């Protein structure tokens, strides 16, 4: 053989009236689908075929073209949105779900797969997927005593589908739909697998990238301690969507925040803050930029976890995207906090290299480390200190930053500039 | 992480 047929030879067993046949065609049909060297989708596509695969998902008694044909139109629905809208509109969705019934592990497996891809394809296959009825078959599958008596490959197959089930926005998932998955998701969290363990943190940093109550029915579950378990992890491709959820859940209310902090999530930031990959230094400093905007005992916390030397060092040395986020949280730290934290700011030393960076192009950070130049003035007033503070800017360079912008291109960063200079400077 | 991928 079934190696290397033309299409041509393909629709033509597939046409004949013989299922041996067929099922040979198929065969052929599918290993030409799975060669890495551009699979010719478009043409086994055009031959029509996709309608006699799916019928062939129906017949019970040739469970090998079965298989077949749930592999072929697998690799179909893996390729662009018009290449999975065709086995959509052949009628694959409600075949595939009949099939994870099968009593063939390899067959049923191979169904969850391809709807994987479909529910990968958007929000729109996602829910058409979910209201053909996948999520009920798809969760007995795993409503087993032990995960591990389950097959690794086919395990990890059906936590990558269901983190399909959770992806996407525009809309979020039905909430009826979330929260029947919830429970399984929260149950593969706790396997032992590097790879479920992965898929099932990216399904939990969907399901939390959205709006208060979103958050609160995953915080809900109490999964919070168990990602700031997986947030100490080794495995990079673990830590990635754990920080990703973490980071997610405190962009909610400041009591969703408190559970974070109350887990333990700080203890893993002075490692998360320097570390080697640019990716995560980037996305905790954002998590940290949106804890120090919580409550002033939230930023105490900070404190006392020995943070702010470590926002100092990304502020001084890191990715210009880790830079911006350290900004931000220089920002809203000294917006939210008291007179006592923001003088401690000053001296861990976030004055020199917050100068430094207003030599950047971007716009956006000028204005945010220009505003927490007038919180901090308004710290050392309260005080009488301003004049200290003056000398501070000065003595590091700062005023020819600051008195070179007040001739910029955006006008709140003129307003803001020539106004630091007249008031101190 | 994929939103799609075949089987190989």
């Amino acid at each position: 053989g079934t190696v290397n047929w033309s299409v041509e030879d393909i629709v033509k067993g597939i046409n004949s009236n013989n299922l041996e046949s067929q099922l040979q065609a198929t065969q052929a049909a599918r290993k030409l689908l799975s060669r890495e060297k551009q699979p010719p989708i478009d043409n086994i596509i055009r031959a029509g075929l996709i309608p006699k695969f799916v019928s062939f998902l129906g017949k019970t008694d040739c469970s090998p073209i079965q298989f077949e044909s749930a592999w072929a139109l697998t690799n179909i629905a893996s390729g662009t949105s018009e290449q999975t809208k065709a086995v959509v509109d052949g009628g694959a969705i409600p075949a595939f779900i009949s099939l994870l019934a099968s009593p063939h592990a390899h067959i049923s497996e191979q169904a969850v797969w391809a709807l994987g891809n479909i529910a990968g394809d958007g929000s729109a296959f996602r829910d058409l997927v979910i209201k053909h009825g996948a999520i009920d078959p798809l969760l007995a599958l795993l409503a087993v005593p032990d995960l591990s008596t389950l097959a690794c490959g086919y395990l990890r197959n059906l936590t990558w589908t269901l983190s399909n089930l959770c992806r996407n926005k525009n809309p979020a998932p039905p909430l009826d739909a979330v929260e029947q998955i919830l429970p399984t998701l929260v149950r593969l969290l706790h396997h032992n697998d590097p790879e479920v363990l992965a898929d099932s943190c990216w399904a939990i940093s969907y399901l939390t990238d959205g709006p208060n109550e979103r958050i609160e029915m995953v915080v809900k579950k109490g999964v919070v301690p168990q990602l700031v378990k997986l947030l100490g992890a080794t495995e990079l491709p673990i830590v990635t969507p754990a920080l990703r959820a973490i980071g997610n859940i405190v962009t909610g209310t400041d009591e969703q925040t408190q559970k974070v902090i109350d887990a333990g999530a700080l203890a893993v930031f002075p490692s998360l803050l320097t570390n080697p990959k640019t990716n995560i230094q980037k996305e905790a400093t954002w998590t940290m930029s949106n804890i120090t905007a919580g409550r002033q005992d939230q930023i105490q916390q900070v404190v006392n976890h020995g943070l702010v030397p470590f926002l100092v060092g990304v502020l001084s040395k890191a990715d210009f995207k880790t830079q911006k986020e350290a900004a931000w949280a220089i920002t809203n730290y000294t917006s939210g906090g008291t007179v006592e934290q923001i003088v401690y700011l000053v001296h861990c030393g976030i004055i020199e290299p917050l100068m430094n960076l207003l030599s950047a192009k971007d716009t956006k950070i000028i204005q945010v480390i220009l505003d927490a130049i007038s919180n901090i003035f308004q710290a050392a007033e309260k005080l009488g200190e301003t004049e200290k503070l003056s000398i501070m800017i000065e003595e590091c360079g700062g005023l020819d930053k600051i008195e070179a912008l007040q001739r910029h291109e955006n006008e709140s960063v003129y307003k803001a500039s020539l106004n630091l200079i007249e008031k101190y400077f | 992480p994929a939103h799609k991928k075949p089987k190989t």
